[PDB]
């Protein structure tokens, strides 16, 4: 069961070459792709990420796009930089601006032909291709812009797949451009079509974790980029791990989505560690409290604001199974108005015995109806410019209509409104 | 209590009673099996039309 | 902290356990329909008990026992005293009763009645399922056979411990609370559903005089509420009047005995009705009526699952079922009841 | 001569098949290749070896794959071990119609090939979940199909119900009901094993701090061994699958027993002085021993079998039966005879070396047609409701061809079938 990775811009790419290297360190894996593991329980579902080689080696099967060589030549350079297979990269030389419509309509259409012959090349070579993975920003050109135009032809291609993104949100304080509310609402309006589930990584979150929390005063994209690979590897673990919950993007999918357009997730990790941090190992209880707080969401919005649809745990390490039954027993029990009545037993817990790194990590993928404060927060500043067509001639000089700005905008606010709609049931 | 013995071989075995009272066809099964292959191709056909627009 | 569903609104008892639940900053009310619940306050009938318990990490607890129905319906009390092995010899607190269908117990009742008409002894018997009084067995059976369901033939009490002043027939109504651990607990205040008119042997038709039902004084009785408030007396006004009029105390003359009635009753269904073994656990109120005869003993006339309290008592009566029943399996942060145990320990 | 064909359907049926079938092997002295240095010929049949009359069947092949490589590998027939690429993702849709159609004629002609083995076939045993979506989905299917192609063969099921406890969907409800109503009609009897009644007796009564597939199959299959032995040994009990049917059937809807076994003691506990009959009768009354959580307290019986199994002789029986019914809350409807149908098998009970149950010198499995099994559908039904109510993951039953006319066809079904336990239980 294959899993065709995608990661398309900057942002898609930086984060894209992290979760890389993390899960290749994960599964033994080196920087060469040769295996050097000191376990078996790494190669038993390499396959579900890497493909075989001839001198036994191990290739991602990752396609690295992007309108500008810049961002892709520092992966080429880095760690794991010659782990990439060097004909999956794929890119273009004029890059986007940070302009949906420059990545979506103009500069992206001209490259998006030529890495769906890619795609198709990975696929082809696919025993049973479960889906897609796409790794991108929505506030940016390349991955918000040309990231949903990938989403979109090969959903024609491959419409019985599943289609799985990791869309970092664009925040202010952690911001490129003033145009990321109009990149971003454009995106999550083909998100909520095109998409089985996203997982919503917000920057302002991650900001406020990094600022808060860790008391990292003056955080860099590296500190937000250490939580998101942590994240990701966190919540990709039943995919990779022999296991028995949400082992493959279709269960996952059957098991966190009770509404189509309701697929939009809200991470969660614990412990929430600072590149070369201190000594101690946390507690299952500790684990399951900090995962579960809103200091430890890595996405924006307050769930003691809405309701849990569902829920998804996973915990990492050797620990008692009995201590975590009952640990996430008594975080329900003692927060049962927070889980709709109307989902039995929507709280699933899954739990790995190799650990991220640390002796013992868990974490959270929760599908709240509070996600709409994410959406509400792009929504208030994408009308904020709208109302008055600010910047709107970056997108219109590209051939973009003012309609299409309505109907994203239409769309986000429906969006929004279908949450608070199961929030009141 | 009355006993009612019932054969004896490897083991063996009785009644004890204590008190008296007071097809769909092979075609039938493929029609709604492909009914609802149709509907998968048309959900699927309505997708990729709306995609091609 | 705890929520709780209410599920019959009908029930004023539960309704006042609502209220001082709410009081207090511990309880939040659910919707009837959500099963996230800690204490459920159900439906008189057909209780969804399947249901209860099932839900992980919850403590689920019901107001309500599960087969407290083999002693609270009046012809299943009759099946169980006669049948169980605790009360079939040892019962002599229950009057003779047969089960009249319209099993059929006919038989054994006609077999009865010709025994104590030729012997000349006491034959009134009352039929319930539509009370009739009668001396005739002819009169009797085809009282049953004109209604549907099936009636009751009890032996009428003829020789009833009469009020004085105005020689009135009584009857005693008494609470009792059986909490999640099977311990049961007498409600110190009790209720005499008193008859305003003056009892006479004989006549039977007058309903005001021989049938001591509340509704039945109310609306039927000219003296209602003659010699005390909604013919209603409680234990002080009737321990004085036994203690000066008959000189005994009511706790030996009747209490003793009503006591000793209640363990008998509800240990005899405990292995059938009880909770530990079950994923969820149980407490009811039940509602005990008695008639005592003027030898002062005490007889057991009916047992109700979903009794009715009295207007001064329900404050007390609802904040025991909060302590006692509620409040002992979800604890707050931070002598009403009398306990029935055995003379053993 | 009569046998029977074992057909394991999605990761529940399977795993719950290997245990079985080692511990059938144990029983009958049968070598993990087959060789063993007459009645068990109804399950396995033979060669110059005994090859289990079993099929084995999942939409995906880790599972099977581990049989294929395990301890048993040499048992079975390879045809015997039939998988797909793309499992049913917990969706009864996708096992029915969408990967169940393309696999469905490859699994009848490796039963087929079975069936042509058989002198005088007497039906099958159908292994397989609620809660997954080949264990739900596929074998409703295959339950439709066989009742074309074998029509007056006899089908028995052991449908293992759902448990929060282990459940790995949110739709299993779903699951359930879409694949009790379509089985319905093609089923003649089905043991339910509730894997949080399985799960409590492995904490309560064997220790086990948080049970694992393989302590709860070790279980299960001791009461499935139990069941079939009669069918094994010479037995004068339930000799056949049709008497199944006619000593705990009294309704073609009213088809599932409960079962109730005892005793379940703990491998190193040794405070063990052997339980007695009568102290192990007694106990198959005690909720806390039963295949199903519910009350039967509260419950019109309409059948009564107890299953007896090493040292055991009818004086003891007869003698723990008149005391229980005079301790005990067994009522029988008003249409049926209140008496128990006894069954000795000598042959004692085997427990699998190293295993988490201690081996006893007597056993009894009591299986029982009870209302009181009705709570297990008010449970599932209402989950049902809960989630219907607000269509809940229906898109994804309908994007595999599905209608919500299926759904609330199957819940009507389910809510005749609670009304049926009620009209009999009163
Ligand atoms: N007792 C027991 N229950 C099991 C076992 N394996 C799975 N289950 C239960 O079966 C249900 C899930 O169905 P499975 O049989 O695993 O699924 P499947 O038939 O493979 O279906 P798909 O994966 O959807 O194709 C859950 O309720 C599990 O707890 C097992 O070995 N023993
Ligand atoms: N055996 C008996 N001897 C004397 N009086 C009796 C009697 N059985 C009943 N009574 C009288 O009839 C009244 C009603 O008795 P019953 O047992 O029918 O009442 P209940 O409160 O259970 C309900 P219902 O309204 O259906 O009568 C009693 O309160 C009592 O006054
Ligand atoms: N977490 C994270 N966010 C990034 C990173 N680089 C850019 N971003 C965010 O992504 C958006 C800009 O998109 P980017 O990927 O730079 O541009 P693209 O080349 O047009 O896709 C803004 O919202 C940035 O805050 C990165 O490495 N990590
Ligand atoms: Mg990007
Ligand atoms: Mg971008
Ligand atoms: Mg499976």
């Amino acid at each position: 069961r294959e899993i065709v990775h995608i990661q398309a811009g900057q942002c898609g790419n930086q984060i894209g070459a992290k979760f890389w290297e993390v899960i290749s360190d994960e599964h033994g894996i080196d920087p060469t792709g040769s295996y050097h593991g000191d376990s078996d329980l790494q190669l038993e579902r390499i396959n579900v990420y890497y493909n075989e080689a001839t001198g036994n080696k191990y290739v991602p099967r990752a396609i690295l796009v992007d309108l500008e060589p810049g961002t892709m030549d520092s992966v080429r350079s880095g760690p794991f930089g010659q782990i990439f297979r060097p004909d999956n990269f794929v890119f273009g030389q004029s890059g986007a601006g940070n302009n949906w419509a420059k990545g979506h309509y103009t500069e992206g259409a001209e490259l998006v032909d030529s890495v769906l012959d890619v795609v198709r090349k990975e696929s082809e070579s696919c025993d049973c291709l479960q889906g897609f993975q796409l790794t991108h920003s929505l506030g940016g050109g390349t991955g918000s812009g040309m990231g949903t135009l990938l989403i979109s032809k090969i959903r024609e291609e491959y419409p019985d797949r599943i289609m799985n993104t990791f869309s970092v949100m664009p925040s202010p304080k952690v911001s490129d451009t003033v145009v990321e509310p109009y990149n971003a609402t454009l995106s999550v309006h083909q998100l909520v079509e095109n998409t089985d589930e996203t997982y919503c990584i917000d920057n302002e979150a991650l900001y406020d974790i990094c600022f808060r929390t860790l008391k990292l005063t003056t955080p860099t994209y590296g500190d937000l980029n250490h939580l998101v690979s942590a994240t990701m590897s966190g919540v990709t673990t039943c995919l990779r791990f022999p296991g028995q919950l949400n082992a493959d993007l279709r269960k996952l999918a059957v098991n966190m989505v009770p509404f189509p357009r309701l697929h939009f997730f809200m991470p969660g990790f614990a412990p929430l560690t600072s590149r070369g941090s201190q000594y101690r190992a946390l507690t299952v209880p500790e684990l399951t409290q900090q995962m579960f707080d809103s200091k430890n969401m890595m996405a924006a919005c307050d769930p003691r604001h809405g309701r849990y649809l569902t829920v998804a745990a996973i915990f990492r390490g050797r620990m008692s199974m009995k201590e975590v039954d009952e640990q996430m027993l008594n975080v329900q029990n003692k927060n049962s108005s927070y889980f709709v009545e109307w989902i039995p037993n929507n709280v699933k817990t899954a739990v790995c015995d190799i650990p991220p790194g640390l002796k013992m990590s868990a974490t959270f993928i929760g599908n709240s109806t509070a996600i709409q404060e994410l959406f509400k927060r792009i929504s208030e500043q994408f009308t904020a410019m709208f109302r008055r067509k600010a910047f709107l001639h970056w997108y219109t000089g590209e051939g973009m209509d003012e309609m299409e700005f309505t109907e994203a905008e239409s769309n986000m606010n429906d969006l929004v409104s279908e949450y608070q709609q199961y929030q009141d049931a | 209590e009355v006993i009612e013995l019932n054969k004896c071989t490897s083991g063996q075995s009785w009644e004890v009673i204590l008190k008296p009272p007071s097809d769909p066809s092979l075609e039938e099964i493929q029609k709604k099996l492909e009914a609802a292959e149709e509907r998968r191709k048309y959900q699927e056909a309505e997708l990729l039309k709306h995609l091609a627009e | 902290g705890y929520t709780f569903v209410v599920r019959d609104e009908n029930s004023s008892v539960y309704a006042e356990v609502s209220r001082l639940l709410l009081a207090t900053g511990h309880w939040k009310r659910l919707r009837r329909d959500n099963p996230r619940f800690n204490l459920m306050l159900g439906e008189r009938n057909r209780l969804p008990f399947g249901r209860l318990g099932h839900e992980p990490g919850l403590v689920q607890l019901v107001n309500y026992y599960r087969g407290a129905d083999k002693l609270c319906r009046k012809a299943s009390l009759v099946k169980l005293i006669k049948t169980s092995p605790e009360l079939a010899e040892s019962c002599t607190w229950f009057p003779e009763s047969y089960v009249i269908y319209p099993t059929d117990e006919r038989e054994f009742f006609l077999a009865s009645y010709n025994r104590k008409k030729e012997d000349g002894e006491g034959n009134v018997w009352i039929a319930k399922s539509g009370i009739l009084i009668s001396s005739e067995a002819s009169e009797l059976l085809d009282f049953i056979d004109n209604q549907g369901q099936v009636h009751v033939i009890q032996k009428y009490l003829e020789h009833p411990l009469l009020l004085e002043p105005g020689h009135r027939k009584f009857d005693i109504r008494s609470w009792v609370l059986v909490d999640h651990q099977y311990n049961i607990y007498l409600y110190r205040e009790g209720v005499l559903r008193t008859a305003s008119e003056p009892y006479h042997v004989d006549n039977f038709q007058d309903k005001t005089c021989h049938l001591t039902n509340h509704c039945i004084q109310k609306e039927y009785s000219k003296n209602y509420g003659k010699y005390e408030e909604g013919n209603e007396m409680f234990f002080k006004e009737f321990n004085q009047y036994l203690t000066s009029a008959l000189n005994i105390t009511l706790e030996s003359s009747i209490l003793l005995q009503i006591k000793h009635i209640i363990r008998n009753c509800l240990l005899s269904v405990e292995p059938a009705i009880s909770t530990k073994h079950l994923p969820y656990q149980s407490f009811q109120l039940f509602g005990f009526d008695f008639m005592v005869d003027e030898e002062l003993k005490v007889w057991l006339i009916e047992v109700n699952g979903a009794p009715a309290c009295a207007q001064k008592l329900y404050a007390e009566l609802c904040q025991g079922i909060v302590d006692i029943a509620i409040s002992s399996v979800f604890p707050p942060p931070d002598a009403a009841f009398i306990k029935l145990e055995n003379l053993y320990f | 001569m009569r046998e029977c064909i074992s057909i394991h359907v999605g990761q529940a049926g399977v795993q719950i098949g290997n245990a079985c079938w080692e511990l059938y092997c144990l029983e009958h002295g049968i070598q993990p290749d087959g060789q063993m240095p007459d009645s068990f010929n109804t399950f396995f049949s033979e060669t110059g070896k005994h090859v289990p009359r079993a099929v084995f069947v999942d939409l995906e092949p880790t599972v099977i794959d581990e049989v294929r490589t395990g301890t048993y590998r040499q048992l079975f027939h390879p045809e015997q071990l039939i998988t797909g690429k793309e499992d049913a993702a917990n969706n009864y849709a996708r096992g029915h119609y969408t990967i169940g159609k393309e696999i469905i004629d490859l699994v009848l002609d490796r039963i087929r090939k079975l069936a042509d083995q058989c002198t005088g076939l007497q039906g099958f045993l159908v292994f397989h979940s609620f809660g997954g979506g080949t264990g739900s989905g596929f074998t409703s299917l295959l339950m439709e199909r066989l009742s074309v192609d074998y029509g007056k063969k006899s089908k028995l099921e052991f449908s293992i119900y759902p448990a929060p406890q282990v459940s790995t969907a949110v739709v299993e409800p779903y699951n359930s009901i879409l694949t009790t109503h379509t089985t319905l009609e093609h089923s003649d009897c089905a043991f339910m094993v509730d894997n949080e009644a399985i799960y409590d007796i492995c904490r309560r009564n064997l220790d086990i701090e948080r049970p694992t597939y393989t302590n709860l199959n070790r279980l299960i299959s001791q009461i499935v061994s139990s069941i079939t032995a009669s069918l094994r040994f010479d037995g004068a009990l339930n000799v056949d699958l049709t008497e199944f049917q006619t000593n705990l059937v009294p309704y073609p809807r009213i088809h599932f027993p409960l079962a109730t076994y005892a005793p379940v003691i703990s491998a190193e506990k040794a405070y063990h002085e052997q339980l007695s009959v009568a102290e192990i009768t007694n106990a198959c009354f005690e909720p806390a021993n039963q295949m199903v959580k519910c009350d039967p307290r509260h419950g019109k019986y309409m059948a009564c079998c107890l299953l007896y199994r090493g040292d055991v002789v009818p004086k003891d029986v007869n003698a723990a039966i008149a005391t229980i019914k005079t301790k005990r809350s067994i009522q029988f409807v008003d249409w049926c005879p209140t008496g128990f149908k006894v069954g000795i098998n000598y042959q004692p009970p085997t427990v699998v070396p190293g295993g988490d149950l201690a081996k006893v010198q007597r056993a009894v499995c009591m299986l029982s047609n009870t209302t009181a099994i009705a709570e297990a559908w008010a449970r599932l039904d209402h989950k049902f409701d809960l989630m219907y109510a607000k269509r809940a993951f229906v898109h994804w039953y309908v994007g595999e061809g599905m209608e919500e006319g299926e759904f609330s066809e199957a819940r009507e079904d389910m809510a005749a079938l609670e009304k049926d336990y009620e009209e009999v239980g009163v």
